[PDB]
């Protein structure tokens, strides 16, 4: 296809985030950065630090601009504070253009860089709503689409257990099957969705609507679990663990807290049922599902010959995260240019010969405004 | 991972 150079330019190590290359200043400084749908700030480590190998030096870069402003980012979990400026940006295996963006140097930390995951910063790709310090500090890609004739879109093909695609400017037909099916962003600061129906096993959860975006749902390749408001939660994990009967686990094991190994290769995914999130459509009460499956949401542990896994479901406070659990399973289409959000079966999804991820439609779903909070 | 607190 036409953007072949852009397929495999995705690494990482399982449940430690997605990272794309990145180039920075004159001369180049090349940094491997975590792709975040779910922040808007884009940051690279800018001193050394026990964990990374590489870090950005503003004074060898001869486009480095001061912008005499400090900078702290706080995420669910971890944090940084650094100083902002602007430098040129290529992506080497991305779009063949080169930005001047702004760069948050991060210059301090605390439980953001991990050990060992071979990325040095991170690219916020949400909206500037949602950009420290404020919605004035442009986010990356509204700076590579004013400045370049990058369409407005991006995809993203992430292959579990690490590699994918991140396609920037339009979509490669070889990194899905089936048809894409589109659900709106419904307002432009995260990329929020709505939920409309979630079954376990073909089993509708029978919540309603309004418990499943409250307070909002969003699509964050930053965020490893796929994280449910708290009532969400303990319903899905009750049918979820009904489903799966046949064998019985620790209560540690749902919560995230213990996990269970089997011999290498012989992992039941059988006993553990398909679980789907019904999206709203982008015509009057039409809606679509994905469905994934327990290699997905069960993530092996780094890692003898015994396959550990945890439990990646987890509960939150601040709504519905379709992370990377969801993301896995799907390629997944960012069309800011239409305000909406694709999702087709993964090229590269890991399944096995009896169960596939899908995206299914159309249904029929009324009262699909409702959902959403206010 | 666990990426915006805030926004």
């Amino acid at each position: 296809g036409s953007f072949v150079e852009m397929v495999d330019n995705l690494r990482g190590k399982s449940g430690q985030g997605y990272y794309v290359e990145m180039t920075v200043g004159s001369p180049p400084q090349t940094l491997n950065i975590l792709v975040d749908t779910g922040s808007s700030n884009f940051a690279v480590g800018a001193a050394p630090h026990p964990f990374l190998h590489r870090y950005y030096q503003r004074q060898l870069s001869s486009t480095y601009r001061d912008l005499r402003k400090g900078v702290y980012v706080p995420y669910t979990q971890g944090a940084w504070a650094g100083e902002l400026g602007t430098d040129l940006v290529s992506i080497p295996h991305g779009p063949n253009v080169t930005v001047r963006a702004n760069i948050a140097a991060i210059t301090e930390s605390d439980k953001f860089f991990i050990n060992g995951s071979n990325w040095e910063g991170i690219l916020g790709l949400a909206y500037a709503e949602i950009a420290r310090p404020d919605d004035s500090l442009e986010p990356f890609f509204d700076s590579l689409v004013k400045q370049t004739h990058v369409p407005n879109l991006f995809s993203l093909q992430l292959c579990g257990a690490v590699g994918g695609s991140m396609i920037i400017g339009g979509i490669d037909h070889s990194l899905y099957t089936g048809s894409l099916w589109y659900t709106p962003i419904r307002r432009e600061w995260y990329y929020e969705v709505i939920i409309v129906r979630v079954e376990i096993n073909g089993q509708d959860l029978k919540m309603d609507c309004k418990e499943y975006n409250y307070d909002k749902s969003i699509v964050d390749s930053g965020t490893t679990n796929l994280r449910l408001p708290k009532k969400v939660f303990e319903a899905a994990v009750k049918s979820i663990k009904a489903a799966s009967s046949t064998e019985k686990f620790p209560d540690g094991f749902w919560l995230g807290e213990q996990l269970v190994c089997w011999q290498a290769g012989t992992t039941p995914w059988n006993i553990f049922p398909v679980i789907s999130l019904y999206l709203m459509g982008e015509v009057t009460n039409q809606s679509f599902r994905i469905t994934i499956l327990p290699q997905q949401y069960l993530r092996p542990v780094e890692d003898s010959q015994d396959d550990c896994y945890k439990f990646a479901i987890s509960q939150s406070s601040t709504g519905t995260v379709m992370g990377a659990v969801i993301m896995e399973g799907f390629y997944v289409v960012f069309d800011r240019a239409r305000k909406r959000i694709g999702f087709a079966v993964s090229a590269c999804h890991v399944h096995d010969e009896f169960r596939t991820a899908a995206v299914e439609g159309p249904f029929v779903t009324l009262d699909m405004e409702d959902c959403g909070y206010n | 991972v666990q990426f915006l607190a805030x926004x």
